[PDB]
């Protein structure tokens, strides 16, 4: 951990400013006046544009299977269930069941590469070099290569707005700890290494 | 009508033999409805399959056979399948089906579309969104999500159809509807607009290069009492026809009024009353014509839920000299229907 | 096949696919029922609904899809609607029904119409009373109200049918019939007349404003055997086409004879041997023409209800040089039937 | 579905609805499958009895109603019957089925005709022996009567079908298969011959007194694995349009290949990738074109033996500057589909 | 109970009881009971009860009474066009609710909202008659079905029901001449019957 | 004792059948028939050469005034002539049992069943048996269709592969003949019996 001191200071101005007066406060509105249908149903349709990246991620892992899997959910959820609003693959099987997303972060990481040092970003939260800017590669080709860089600021925010509600509960096991820095770059290895492996 | 249900798949099969005869003036050239013999059978299947405890799959197909043609060279005449479509439903997350299916715009005017055999005079067949039309999709959802209690929607897309005539032609299009029902009492209001064809564009009535069709719908049924009101308008959407002229095409505007009473005794008699105009309005060459102008009286006769019988009267109060040539006269239809 | 029966409804759906073929001279131009492939298939429901212990409803539908054709332009070739009504039973009283049904005197013709591919020549469809027709409100009863046992009669009503044909059309008409049975012996006698329309006289063959057809016939029905005859008379309703002029019409007036002999074999198979003769008479140009003439020999094997085949030859006694033009070569038909 | 079976006759009435649509660039007239709705319906039934234990009479007949059409004149526009023919089974001894079937060189064309939608391109309709023909009398025996397991053979005769288009008719002719079949691997091969018509002759595309149809084909099916290639020519058969010119005809020679592979997922999806190629030979005033040339990946998700859907991508492979005029866009369909 | 031209009915109701009954109706109806057999005397009273159908139907809705009165419309409508003209009683063999019943025409109408008969009158060859309800029943005339029957008919449908009627009665055919003063009971009977009707 | 007057012609002409063309050429064409042709095609053909004569049969059993048997035969003409690919399917007997191949009756059991007789018996070389009621008196179907249409290719052609199965199925029951006194008196003795019950 080499910016250690400089992750530290943007960790605080995460954790002490833009959380509790910006990115909670706007999660909570959330929370509230977004009804349910359409709370998940919007991470239902944010989430097919990188179902055809962890398609062809899959394959470059030499995981046909899996990767026809995602396939699967693409061709079923885009045509049936309205342009990826509902979630029919998964209604369909149980191994049809939405999962967490492998992109080329994981394609390097599963081929042995590593990250870099763990760095925490300003109004980004953390980031590494290999998974964060290694996704990036899956910009490169279809469904997500077809997003203006103003939709891909706006499934950023969509999607990390529902993610910051879905953590309201355990809000205080991070606010909780000792070292609740050294937490949250743990909980981060914890979740993007089980992913490659 | 189910003959089939085993491995949660389900298929029935229905049909109906209606010997219809029309009473009109004269040849009934200048009547409501026509003059002759009207009967006709009816085909169809509607099958559904439980994929799990959230997947239905559905589908249906139905055909209308003409009994009032000849064996020869008319044979086919007014034989045509009426809906084909196969579609998807989601445990309370809603439905979606893709083929000829109903118009949007029908989630309204099925409101009053209630008579024994005419009425509904708005819901053209192959005319955007008001009835009948090939390759639609559409989402439907029941109860808001599970949330709402009696709040449905639906929206729905139409591919466009650049057919031979511009009469059944159209083109790419969107629509929607929203109703609420809460004890015997409904709401509803659609709207649809789309493309027309250059072939649409190129006739000597109507222009515009966006049709549109909406409509209001209000209905109490409860009770053994049924009663509905539609208003609708539309904006180069219905088609008109000038007998005088012999030229095609659409009303730039009509505004549409439908009204039916109807009540059910419990010795099986259901009468029927209704009113009916379609005013149309800034007609190339008329103004402003009246298109449906009648009350009707009828009523039908249940044996059981598989026989009956039915007589129409349509007071057909259009006038004798309509600039578009609408016909004046009544027409009276008698039937007599087996279904199952 | 009887599929659905519950709740005081049964519905029988059923139908046959029939490879036919036929071999005659040449082209076949010249034939009694000319060359060629002859597939067919056919499906219809029969419905049956038992309202209470007096009123049973009944519909019934029957469509003929032809084998023979292409799956391109021609597909449509021959497939027409048979039969298209629904009525109602009244105890003794009778039946009524409406639609598209056999007409009347073809419950004499019938008696005749028994052979296994041929025959029944004088009921021509779509001509009046003497096939099926559109358009017809008939009265059934049977046992004459209770009082006399084997005894029935039928009174029918013609709808006029204006087609675009001369050959289909029909005016307004009324027929009935009477036919007693008793201890295997059928007698029954049927009449009926009707206007022709405006077309059907502009033709070149047949004048008068009226059509009339009548028929008689007797029957023997027992013990394997059967032998059914035939005799009837129209005026201006048999139609006719003069091939030589290419003109249509009427005859004024044809004498018709069939007579049907046969035998059920215990080992399956039913021979049959029928003669049938139809000479018109008052002819535009002609004069006396004869337009059926054969014997047949011909037999159906019977594997069970289900699957049978049979071959039909018809020994045309039609002249060379017939003056309408009426084929003179026989034909000689072979069957394979599977029916439900 | 199996709806009625009962006193030794059992009844399948089959159907399926299918929501289609094909996308192609532009109007799709120059596409490997146009643009557009493509929804159609299909019903049939299956019938078999048991006569004894040596004879099985069996039926069958099958109806193609499109979707796409309007309910108006074009109503019947691409409706069809497919198939109706009826037969015996016999003990060992094999089968005899006289209507309208399949030909017999699809015994060896259907090995690659497995796409989602595309596909079996060489299996044309009413084209003498590859694809559905009407009037074919076939004996098939499998299993050499009772002697070598897994193999089969079929003898059909073609009747002449003169019908009003070049492309449609046929002549007298003859033709027959072999198979084997052992663990997963099978083997075949067909040919037929048969005269072609004095309209097909006359023609501008294509001549010889005799038309030719030869194919084999090596399948592999086993192990959730489906793979199968086909190999065949033509001699006079393959019916050919020049658009430049707008004259039709047949191609005098042509060499055909399909390839298929398929893997079924056992979570319900079935990839395919397929490559067609069908090249045409000695054509008048054109020489050696190309009629057919794709890649095709597509994919099949099966719910369950009733709902499914598809999506059917062709990586239309064919020139620009295509001597006779076939469309070189790519075409991809999306269908659902309910069967029963 | 008030009678005041009892003194003439009965003279005129000994004509219609001692003479123009047994030497004219009652061998009528007893060659009727003889010879017509019974489909073709149910098919008349059904086909001439069906004529008076559509003025019992409006005179009920004039009651206050749509259902009653849709009742005879269903009658009418069902036994026209499936019963043959009204040969055929469908309603009746259809729903119980829909059984033929005895006419309400305008007489009852008129002694619904509240008039009376005056006096009661017996006329020869005719019988019992009031001017409310008989000649007042022939209102339903001016109108459809009964304003289409020319006076042949008209006489032809009150003769054929009455004949049918005393066919009917020939069994206590005889029980009346076993009575003290049969002019006071087929007078408390017309009031009896007609009263009924009314309310 | 029977009647034969060209006992002494009869048995030089069994002689030469029996002890030289027999062995010498019948005999091995019969072995070459049960060792190559498969099953399905000998019962095969045996329904394609025996419908040929069920139209024969049909009219002479009417002739007879048994029309039932009469059109027992059309039948199994008519079916498996049809429905049986021209004959080599017997579909008529596996439908009816009334409907199985029987042993023909054509116009020599007509005139036998009109009590005709058969003139002396005689044999001939390389046919075998002959009399003038029976064969060649059947020859009075070959005037009148299907026999009618037979080539004199076709009808030496439907005679040897007739015979060759006959004798191919006796190919067992041969040596029971080569230990007989007498096999002239019973290999005519048979051809009585068998002529008799179909002509009664
Ligand atoms: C055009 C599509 C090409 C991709 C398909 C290629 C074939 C892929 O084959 C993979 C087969 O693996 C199946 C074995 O199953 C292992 C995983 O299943 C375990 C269940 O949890
Ligand atoms: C709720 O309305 C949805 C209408 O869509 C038709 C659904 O198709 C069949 C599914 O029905 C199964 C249970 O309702
Ligand atoms: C056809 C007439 C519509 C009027 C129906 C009102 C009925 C209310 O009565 C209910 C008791
Ligand atoms: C033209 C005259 O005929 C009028 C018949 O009208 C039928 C009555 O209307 C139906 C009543 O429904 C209540
Ligand atoms: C003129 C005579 O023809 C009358 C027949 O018209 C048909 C009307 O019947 C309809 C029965 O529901
Ligand atoms: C073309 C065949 C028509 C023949 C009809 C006459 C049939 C007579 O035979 C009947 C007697 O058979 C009695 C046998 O009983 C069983
Ligand atoms: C079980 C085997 C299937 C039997 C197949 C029979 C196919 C028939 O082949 C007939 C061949 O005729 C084709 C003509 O080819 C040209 C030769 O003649 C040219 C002009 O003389
Ligand atoms: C090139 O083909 C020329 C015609 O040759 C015909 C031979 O057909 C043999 C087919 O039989 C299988
Ligand atoms: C999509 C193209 C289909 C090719 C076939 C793929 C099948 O191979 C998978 C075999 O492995 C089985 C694993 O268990
Ligand atoms: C023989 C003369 C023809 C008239 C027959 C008409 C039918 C009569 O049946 C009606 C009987 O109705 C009785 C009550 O219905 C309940
Ligand atoms: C011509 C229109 C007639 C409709 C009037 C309906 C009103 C009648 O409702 C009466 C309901 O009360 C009786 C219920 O019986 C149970
Ligand atoms: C207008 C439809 C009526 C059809 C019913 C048939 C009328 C026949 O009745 C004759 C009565 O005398
Ligand atoms: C091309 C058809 C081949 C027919 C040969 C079938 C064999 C018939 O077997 C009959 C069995 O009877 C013993
Ligand atoms: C050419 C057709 C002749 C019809 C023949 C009729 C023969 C009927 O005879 C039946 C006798 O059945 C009794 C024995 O079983
Ligand atoms: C030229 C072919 O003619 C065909 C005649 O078909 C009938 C043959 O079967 C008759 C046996 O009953
Ligand atoms: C065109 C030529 C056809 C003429 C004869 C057709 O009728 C025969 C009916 O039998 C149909 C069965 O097919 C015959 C089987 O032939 C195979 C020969 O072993
Ligand atoms: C073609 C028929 C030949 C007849 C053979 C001759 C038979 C003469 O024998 C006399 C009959 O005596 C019976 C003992
Ligand atoms: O070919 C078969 C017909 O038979 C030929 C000669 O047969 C010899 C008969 O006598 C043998 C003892």
């Amino acid at each position: 951990d080499p910016l250690e001191g400089f992750n530290r200071t943007m960790f605080n101005f995460n954790f002490n400013v833009v959380d509790p007066y910006v990115l909670r406060p706007v999660a909570v509105a959330w929370r509230d006046y977004v009804p349910q249908p359409a709370r998940n149903g919007l991470s239902n349709f944010t989430s097919n544009l990188e179902e055809p990246a962890v398609m062809v991620n899959y394959f470059l892992q030499g995981d046909p299977y899996k990767g026809m899997v995602h396939f699967t959910r693409f061709f079923l959820n885009t045509i049936l269930g309205m342009g990826g609003l509902i979630d029919v693959a998964g209604m369909a099987n149980p191994q049809l069941q939405r999962v967490e997303p492998h992109r080329f972060g994981s394609t390097l990481g599963h081929y042995g590469v590593g990250y870099g040092p763990y760095v925490q970003l300003p109004f980004y939260g953390s980031f590494t070099l290999r998974d964060e800017g290694g996704d990036m590669a899956d910009g490169l080709y279809p469904v997500l290569s077809w997003l203006t860089w103003p939709m891909s600021i706006g499934k950023w925010a969509v999607e990390g707005i529902e993610t910051r509600a879905q953590l309201l509960d355990s809000d205080g096991l991070l606010r909780q700890s000792s070292d609740p820095y050294i937490l949250m770059r743990e909980a981060y290895f914890q979740r993007h290494d089980f992913i490659a492996n | 009508a189910e003959i089939y249900n085993k491995d949660g798949n389900k298929v029935d099969l229905y049909g109906k033999a209606v010997g219809l005869h029309y009473f009109s003036k004269g040849n009934g050239e200048n009547s409501y409805g026509g003059n002759g013999d009207m009967t006709y059978a009816r085909l169809g299947f509607k099958g559904e399959t439980q994929i799990n405890s959230d997947l239905t799959g559905y589908g249906q197909w139905e055909y209308n056979f003409q009994g009032n043609n000849s064996e020869g060279a008319d044979a086919q005449t007014g034989n045509k399948t009426r809906l084909a479509f196969a579609g998807l439903k989601y445990a309370d997350v809603g439905s979606f089906d893709y083929g000829r299916n109903y118009g949007v715009v029908y989630d309204a005017l099925g409101y009053t579309d209630m008579l024994p055999e005419f009425g509904g005079d708005t819901a053209y067949s192959d005319d955007f969104f008001v009835g009948r039309v090939g390759g639609v999709a559409t989402y439907r959802n029941s109860n808001f999500f599970g949330l709402v209690d009696g709040l449905n929607f639906a929206v729905q897309y139409l591919g466009k159809n650049e057919r031979d005539t511009a009469r059944r032609s159209n083109g790419d299009g969107v629509g929607g509807s929203i109703s609420y029902e809460y004890e015997g009492f409904g709401i509803v209001g659609a709207y649809g607009a789309a493309d027309r064809t250059n072939l649409q564009e190129a006739q000597p009535l109507g222009n515009g290069k966006k049709a549109e069709q909406w409509a209001t719908g209000l209905k109490y049924d409860a009770n053994n009492i049924y009663l509905a009101a539609n208003y609708g308008e539309t904006r180069n959407a219905t088609p008109i026809t000038n007998k005088f002229t012999n030229t095609s095409g659409f009303a730039n505007k009509t505004q549409d009024v439908l009204l039916v009473a109807q009540y059910q005794f419990d010795f099986g008699l259901r009468p029927s009353i209704a009113y009916t105009k379609s005013k149309a309005k800034d007609v190339e060459g008329i103004g402003d014509v009246d298109l449906v102008n009648y009350f009707e009286v009828g009523a039908t006769y249940y044996f059981n839920k598989n026989m009956s019988t039915y007589v129409d009267y349509i007071i057909n109060q259009i006038d004798s000299d309509n600039k578009l040539g609408v016909g004046s006269d009544d027409t009276v239809a008698v039937g007599i229907v087996y279904q199952f």
